[PDB]
RNA sequence: AGGACCGAACCGACUAAUGUUGAAAAAUUAGCGGAUGACUUGUGGCUGGGGGUGAAAGGCCAAUCAAACCGGGAGAUAGCU
RNA sequence: GCUCGCCGGAAGACCAAGGGUUCCUGUCCAACGUUAAUCGGGGCAGGGUGAGUCGACCCCUAAGGCGAGGCCGAAAGGCGUAGUCGAUGGGAAACAGGUUAAUAUUCCUGUACUUGGUGUUACUGCGAAGGGGGGACGGAGAAGGCUAUGUUGGCCGGGCGACGGUUGUCCCGGUUUAAGCGUGUAGGCUGGUUUUCCAGGCAAAUCCGGAAAAUCAAGGCUGAGGCGUGAUGACGAGGCACUACGGUGCUGAAGCAACAAAUGCCCUGCUUCCAGGAAAAGCCUCUAAGCAUCAGGUAACAUCAAAUCGUACCCCAAACCGACACAGGUGGUCAGGUAGAGAAUACCAAGGCGCUUGAGAGAACUCGGGUGAAGGAACUAGGCAAAAUGGUGCCGUAACUUCGGGAGAAGGCACGCUGAUAUGUAGGUGAGGUCCCUCGCGGAUGGAGCUGAAAUCAGUCGAAGAUACCAGCUGGCUGCAACUGUUUAUUAAAAACACAGCACUGUGCAAACACGAAAGUGGACGUAUACGGUGUGACGCCUGCCCGGUGCCGGAAGGUUAAUU
């Protein structure tokens, strides 16, 4: 539930937060945790290859089951938990043989629900099936691209994919971005949409909130000198140039996709 | 006012010590040059 | 076991000083200059065999040489080891 | 509760006087700003010169920066003094 | 040596870094010390640093480094797997008293503790490179219980006062005691136990996880402090006697209680929030190969071992970084009294200092301060500077507003001391005694003693009672930037940068993009509610017309058009 903060200070006036009473309040499940140290946008050369990354709160990685390959053994949801590593929430499920797993929390799931994966799983939110066994027109998430590889599409909060057609060894998906794409019918998908659809309604409110999430400030190209940006220079505010990246490529409309290997799987572009 | 030299023996040895110079071939060329000049103190090591 | 050669090499000299004298007269401790690489056990065994006393325990420290001056020349004396070794209150070597 | 308020430590540096062969190659004195945060600080580590880093002043990269320092081409060239 | 002055959240004491003999003793005064020097961090010579428990080394890992093979690269090399290193973090153990000119948790006295190896014994399933538990972790906030520590009383020793008084409700001083061991408390957390079964834990498992019965309804873990002991000990004001008047030997009373109380401990707890908060080993537990009247494991006892290196001294400084015995800089710890909210501030305690040129004089002028008749911004670019305000409680407080603010708006009143209320009150603490229960660090009752605000009324002194130090000037109109932040280290702090928010655009994942001849790596162990680029810059009302020029996007009938042939 979204909540508007009260303007008791200038930094709180515009804060809109997402508050979920069902998220677990205790510590996460330790055996499914591991460290993940921060990079600051630096590669193995030590150089900044992606700007504006650094700082933020320490985080532990949660090993989430994207493969959903433990077929035919029902599992029970034990709780919903906060995940700092992604926008969606995750659910701790307990299988009937005693094994516990994290899965992405779909919409409408709560403690006590039963999920199941496999060819013979029922058509219910949270159940994983190969898309050959999912009715045309269904809404799915955590969609595989290669069979057995793991879910890679429609993973962020509130996302989902529509199965528009099924002809032969391939199905046609309408991706969240809006392009039509083909994928092998043996690729698995989870029924329903990702939960936490109110995530996009949050308003950070202040600069420090964005600093908490490891984002460093962005300096405008027009505000610097010509020696370090094509937009730089000028006596007063001057532009007189076609907008470009810090490396001189046009940055308003020029297309950058060049992949003829995968062009065959793209039925229609997002537009 | 804080001046430029802030001594740390461990950092000195790791930056300029005998084993640091021997690590790379350019450091070994540094050692060879200083041997050819006849330097009494080859490195900062001691 | 330590050979006779090592035990014969590990004792250098008796240290003589006012603190050494008071240790002699107050704690039945003798103060010795010993080999730089000499261990506590080697010193104990050497004192027991080459002086024929019973040794309670040996305490050791390393003395640093002083940087001296011999007419504008920068010299440095050598480090050396000193052993405080006490006897079993019945020997008085 | 709070990039909340007043205010020491701590971090900073708005005004004035002094000092300007200084006590000091940037300080002192009286005031001044922040002071649970985009805070501050210790230890260690990583990024290297047309390169790095930069909440961007062409700022900083060992009192050196519109291209560091050391050595070399090198006795560069100098219709100039 | 007697006075005087200064610091005392330091200008005292102690760790780490850094330095390296500057430490102590004797001797000397050339040079060094901004003067003299008999003095010195100066010269010269000698002396001085004692560890199973402190630290390093050691075991373990972070960031990161290196890296057998490997992948890549004209060469040089680059990256990286298995591995191996790398603390600023995890891992066993000691305290008190005494002692040197110079060391001490290291020496001595007393009293403890940890780990390992051997030998004898009683038994006994042991075994890892594997599994599981544990170690193991954020911010803020709140109270309770304590302790360090202080105050006062009691007690012990001493005193009866240079000038009026001083046998008392008088004055000075002391009234200290560890680790360990035993007790398991204020408090926190968790339901135990026994069976049976099971697609999980790379194989196995009696261990973990899961499921179902029965049974008890309590078992366990954690835990400051207190009490006992350690301790009839040590320490102890003082007092006897030498002395080299530097010090010494010896003896030694009281050694209790109440109150107050930490930012330290319980507490790695509890409550709450979102930004969701290391790793590995030590440790416990389970088995695999394997071994089997042996090796091995547990308990007991005895014996042995615990090496090596550091340890002086400075350490907010004359010994470190600043060329200097330089108004600079330098991480952590300790934290007394009175007044005070306080680690502010004033005066002090312990403790440490008077800053390595002095002596006169009492011109101009410069520096840093005090006071000023009448006027009161007339000064000046400008109230620059100075002057002024300044506390607590209570009363009261406008436009505007995003309803939080504006606001400490503005403005005003009281404020010392004495007595009474009330031989000391409201409150806090709390003894004895009385009663009871699974008798204990228990409960209940009970109120002695102790400590103790604030207020009201009456009186009273001064020019003045927030009397010193300390400690907002206030209001009105307007430009700019929403705001907290950031910046030209060393002439610019701003209206500049950033910002939350907005929009455009790219990007389907081996993503775009970026560093890379490459291998790879970041983006991201993220997947379009995501990520990169660009411009704008909270919020409110909004954001009109032009595609001729240039750029970008789409198209391909035609014209022109490379290599090649
Ligand atoms: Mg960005
Ligand atoms: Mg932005
Ligand atoms: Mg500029
Ligand atoms: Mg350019
Ligand atoms: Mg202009
Ligand atoms: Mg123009
Ligand atoms: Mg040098
Ligand atoms: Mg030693
Ligand atoms: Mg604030
Ligand atoms: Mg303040
Ligand atoms: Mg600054
Ligand atoms: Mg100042
Ligand atoms: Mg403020
Ligand atoms: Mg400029
Ligand atoms: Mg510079
Ligand atoms: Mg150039
Ligand atoms: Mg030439
Ligand atoms: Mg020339
Ligand atoms: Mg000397
Ligand atoms: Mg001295
Ligand atoms: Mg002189
Ligand atoms: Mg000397
Ligand atoms: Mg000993
Ligand atoms: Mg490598
Ligand atoms: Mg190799
Ligand atoms: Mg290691
Ligand atoms: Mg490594
Ligand atoms: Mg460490
Ligand atoms: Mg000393
Ligand atoms: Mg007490
Ligand atoms: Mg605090
Ligand atoms: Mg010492
Ligand atoms: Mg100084
Ligand atoms: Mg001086
Ligand atoms: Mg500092
Ligand atoms: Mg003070
Ligand atoms: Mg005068
Ligand atoms: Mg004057
Ligand atoms: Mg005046
Ligand atoms: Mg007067
Ligand atoms: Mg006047
Ligand atoms: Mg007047
Ligand atoms: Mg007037
Ligand atoms: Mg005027
Ligand atoms: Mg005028
Ligand atoms: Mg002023
Ligand atoms: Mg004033
Ligand atoms: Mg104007
Ligand atoms: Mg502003
Ligand atoms: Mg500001
Ligand atoms: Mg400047
Ligand atoms: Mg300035
Ligand atoms: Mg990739
Ligand atoms: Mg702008």
């Amino acid at each position: 539930a979204v909540v508007k903060c009260k303007p008791t200070s200038p930094g709180r006036r515009h804060v809109v937060k997402v508050v979920n009473p069902e998220l677990h309040k205790g510590k996460p499940f330790a055996p499914l945790l591991e460290k993940n140290s921060k990079s600051g946008g630096r590669n193995n050369n030590g150089r900044i290859t992606t700007r504006h990354i650094g700082g933020g709160h320490k985080q532990a990685y949660r090993i989430v089951d994207f493969k959903r390959n433990k077929d035919g053994i029902p599992a029970v949801v034990e709780r919903l938990e906060y995940d700092p590593n992604r926008s969606a929430n995750i659910a701790l499920v307990l299988y009937k043989d005693g094994e516990r797993r994290y899965i992405l929390a779909p919409k409408g799931l709560k403690a006590g629900d039963q999920i199941q994966s496999g060819v013979d799983a029922a058509i219910k939110p949270g159940n994983t099936l190969p898309m050959r066994n999912i009715p045309v027109g269904s809404t799915v998430h955590n969609v595989e691209m290669k069979p057995g590889k793991g879910g890679q599409l429609a993973r962020s909060a509130g996302t989902y994919v529509q199965i528009v057609a099924r002809d032969g060894a391939y199905v046609t998906l309408r991706l969240r971005s809006g392009e039509m794409r083909k994928v092998e019918a043996d690729c698995r998908a989870t029924l329903g949409e990702v939960g936490n659809a109110e995530h996009m309604l949050r308003v950070l409110g202040k600069a420090g909130a964005a600093r908490w999430r490891g984002v460093r400030p962005t300096v405008r190209g027009t505000a610097m000198n010509p020696v370090d940006h094509p937009h730089g220079g000028g006596e007063g505010r001057n532009f007189g140039k076609h907008p470009v990246t810090p490396w001189g490529v046009q940055t308003k409309g020029k297309k950058t996709r060049s992949n003829k290997r995968t062009d065959k799987f793209i039925v229609r572009r997002r537009s | 006012m804080k001046r430029t030299f802030q001594p740390s023996v461990l950092k000195r040895n790791r930056s300029h010590g005998f084993r640091a110079r021997m690590a790379t071939k350019n450091g070994r060329q540094v050692l060879a040059r200083r041997r050819a000049k006849g330097r009494a103190r080859l490195t900062v090591s001691k | 076991m330590i050979r006779e050669e090592r035990l014969l090499k590990v004792l250098r000299a008796p240290h003589v000083s006012e603190k050494a004298s008071t240790a002699m007269e107050k704690s039945n401790t003798i103060v010795l200059k010993v080999a730089k690489d000499a261990t506590k056990a080697e010193i104990k065994a050497a004192v027991q065999k080459l002086f024929e006393v019973e040794v309670e325990v040996v305490n050791t420290l390393v003395v640093k040489g002083k940087v001296k001056r011999h007419g504008q020349r920068i010299g440095r004396r050598s480090d050396w080891k000193k052993a405080y070794v006490t006897l079993k209150e019945g020997q008085n070597l």
